[PDB]
């Protein structure tokens, strides 16, 4: 992972909040590091660029200039601080390694910002296994329920991650300022339940991660 | 890509008289155009170079005009042998483009076909076919209705016709019409007669012969 | 002389293309603003081409291309007065 | 700040089959324009560079094309794997600037 | 003939093909070999270029990049290179002979290339003399018939050329892939029988090239 | 020196022209695409007039440019210090 940057933060509105970009690889003095905002369903919205090595930032002309670009030159990590936000302030942020021939070469994962004055949720992770009486097919799916979240997002995997084979995680609904979805895979059923098949959800917002395996009904 | 668009896309017009097909481009590109022809069946052909430049054995019909983004190729006169495709080309910036191609009709006075029907030759009937071949020939406008009978009752099937684009020494058109029997079936029948209603003729112009 | 003002003259360069790509991005419309262009627009500069493809529009932009201007003219009324010496010479016998 | 505009805004198309984004630029910018494919969930992702140039790590179905104002990023075939948003970016003047956006729906 | 290239060429789909073009005539250092792509009732496309004396080429862009230009630095003959076919890549296929300048002085003849499984077939050529009771006008109207050939095209001439005047050569028709047209000739009654009267009937994608003189009806 | 230095700037003035063609033809949107024009680019060059006409966008076009340049600035440092020479003196009589 070439820029790395943290999964989810959450800011009480008119609150600030710093993003840090830690960025293994190589570290050039010609390196540039951008700023792009993804609101939720739209483009990509470049904020501002800074330049590490000798320490100054341009921000976005046309945008409310709520940022402020920072660095660190000897801990290969960059900053950008958000001030007094809305929720208009809430998207996906993307910082970029632009090698200063102007193109974004390395993406970091982006960081997921949701301003709400709620409180934050660990989730509940439920088993999803067939009935007791489900005629078994050659392959078998079966998930797992994410319930009850706060922000979003989380991570779904699959036997962390050995078993990619047939998954559609769902999109979260949300209800009363909670969360909510499900994964779906789908094995042999040759190989359930004599190979153990586990779900692992991570929620970065509250700093959990847990695991459940989807046994047979027993 | 510099686009060059010719409009029109194809051009009428009586002979002898003054004609200009339009090549615009997308951008500015000085004098780095040059037309070429591309006759019916032949390769394409240098007409003007460099927007205004004649070449050596060109007609001096052909006169390059224009210059920036509007080109025009016109030609002081007409006469049928002119009947072609005519193509734009910018060579001002990579890639080197052409136009999308103007074609050339000539409107000229009404003429009737030359009607001509052909019996299947002896050498083809000696495999296990014959075909009855029937042309008109050199007729405008290019709208003719052909029409087969076998015995006076008409025939309906195994008709294959084809028409000549506009020929470029009269300004006329031709059409042929293969018609696809077995000789096992040219033998059972004695009359076959081609029939074509032309604007130029009220009563159809008929031709036929007889196996008999 | 032999190869010395050829030396300065790259230094300057390289610290001028990639002190105008600093200057210029943040002002709205610059070209000027990749640090290969910057450096062919450099050259574009310090020899007096004039070709018309890259220049600044910020003040500090300007003052770097006038750096580059001194000494670089300076640099190339010299590195032409020493090609023209060495190989006019060795190429002149 | 300079105008890309991506169309269409969806893209319908066969698997297989050949298939062309088309960017435009509010004004002549040369070749400095660059593809990012985003898929769902996932980070932009570098397609084509300067236009024309291919990434390694690319596959050699993406073939880019296109100069001055007119750009097409262009698939010599299509495949499942290749359902996402594209986008258009040019670095010609400041500030960089992106398109609209182009999803793909086979 | 200044630019010569071959008459037609068949390939099987998914298969390569090589394309020839020997250029009597000047053979300047500066010149550039180019190459159009004529699909039937299409205009021109360019393909690409090459320089032969150096060697460097350069495509179109926009197409799909199917093909690879060569040359024969020493035999005054370049080639292009037609990787994997579909239909959609039959056509006519012209170089050109631009002197560096930006125009294209000098045209081949072109090359038609039929990409299909269809075997390939010689022409079949029938004279068509008027019946036994047709009434002389003062131009007399013969022809000859060339059916069931595969693939496109057929030079069809009358005497070998010398009697170009009054000649309509028909488009062919396609029937259970083999192809059939006609051409037509127009003489004075006066001159004709006493004036020996052939067509002949080259196909080029075959090597094969008939003759057939349209004699009366004996 | 009397034509030696001219001969030289002739040379890269050709084959400056002749190159320019080929490391530019390919680039999409290249003006610097026919030999004659080249020619006059590599003039606009070599005398730094810089017009604005033509000019490369290619890398190698544009090291083929630094090389007109150099060897034609040289030259031009030379040919224009020749009949300078020869005419102001002949003419100055």
């Amino acid at each position: 992972v070439q820029l790395q940057q943290p999964g989810a933060e959450l800011v009480k509105p008119g609150a600030s909040v710093k993003l840090s970009c830690k960025a293994s690889g190589y570290t050039f003095t010609s390196d540039w590091i951008h700023w792009v905002k993804q609101r939720p369903g739209h483009g990509l919205e470049w904020i501002g660029e800074i330049i590490p090595s000798y320490g100054r930032a341009n921000y976005n002309e046309k945008i409310q200039k709520k940022a402020t670009l920072t660095a660190d030159k000897s801990s290969s990590t960059a900053f950008m601080q958000l001030s007094s936000l809305t929720s208009e302030d809430s998207a996906v942020y993307y910082c970029a390694r632009e090698r200063g021939d102007g193109y974004f070469a390395v993406w970091g994962a982006g960081t997921t910002v949701t301003v709400s004055s709620a409180k934050t949720t660990p989730p509940s992770v439920y088993p999803l296994a067939p009935g007791s009486a489900a005629q078994t097919n050659s392959m078998v799916t079966l998930g797992c329920l994410v319930k009850g979240y706060f922000p979003e997002p989380v991570t779904v995997t699959w036997n962390s991650g050995s078993l990619s084979s047939g998954v559609h995680t769902f999109p979260a609904v949300l209800q009363s300022d909670l969360y909510t979805l499900s994964s779906s895979v789908t094995v042999p059923s040759s190989s359930w339940p004599s190979e153990t098949v586990t779900c692992n959800v991570a929620h970065p917002a509250s700093s959990t991660k847990v695991d459940k395996k989807i046994v047979p009904r027993d | 890509d510099i686009l060059l668009t010719q409009s029109p896309a194809i051009l009428s017009v009586s002979p002898g008289e003054r004609v200009s097909f339009s090549c615009r481009a997308s951008q500015s590109i000085g004098t780095d155009i040059h037309w070429y022809q591309q006759r019916t069946n032949g390769s394409p052909r240098l007409l003007i170079k460099y927007a205004s430049e004649s070449i050596s054995g060109i007609p001096s019909r052909f006169s390059g005009s224009g210059s920036g983004t509007d080109f025009t190729l016109s030609i002081n006169s007409v006469e049928s042998e002119d009947i072609a495709n005519y193509y734009c080309q910018q060579s001002n910036r990579w890639p080197f483009t052409f136009g999308s191609g103007t074609k050339l009709e000539i409107k000229r006075a009404d003429a009737a076909p030359t009607v001509s029907i052909f019996p299947p030759s002896s050498e083809q009937l000696t495999s296990g076919g014959a075909s009855v071949v029937c042309f008109l020939n050199n007729f405008y406008p290019k709208d003719i209705n052909v029409k087969w009978k076998i015995d006076g009752s008409e025939r309906q099937n195994g008709v294959l016709n084809s028409w000549t684009d506009q020929d470029s020494k009269d300004s006329t058109y031709s059409m042929s019409s293969t018609l696809t029997l077995t000789k096992d079936e040219y033998e059972r029948h004695n009359s076959y007669t081609c029939e074509a209603t032309h604007k130029t003729s009220t009563s159809p112009i008929v031709k036929s012969f007889n196996r008999n | 002389a032999a190869g010395a003002a050829t030396v300065l003259l790259v230094i300057v360069l390289l610290a001028g293309s990639y002190l105008a790509v600093l200057a210029e991005r943040g002002a709205p419309g610059a070209q000027l603003i990749t640090y290969p262009r910057a450096l062919w627009w450099s050259v574009e500069t310090a020899t007096t081409v004039g070709y018309g493809d890259l220049y600044p529009v910020t003040l500090w932009g300007r003052l770097v291309a006038v750096v580059v201007m001194v000494a670089g003219i300076t640099s190339f009324g010299l590195v032409t007065a020493a090609l023209a010496t060495w190989f006019v010479g060795r190429e002149q016998e």
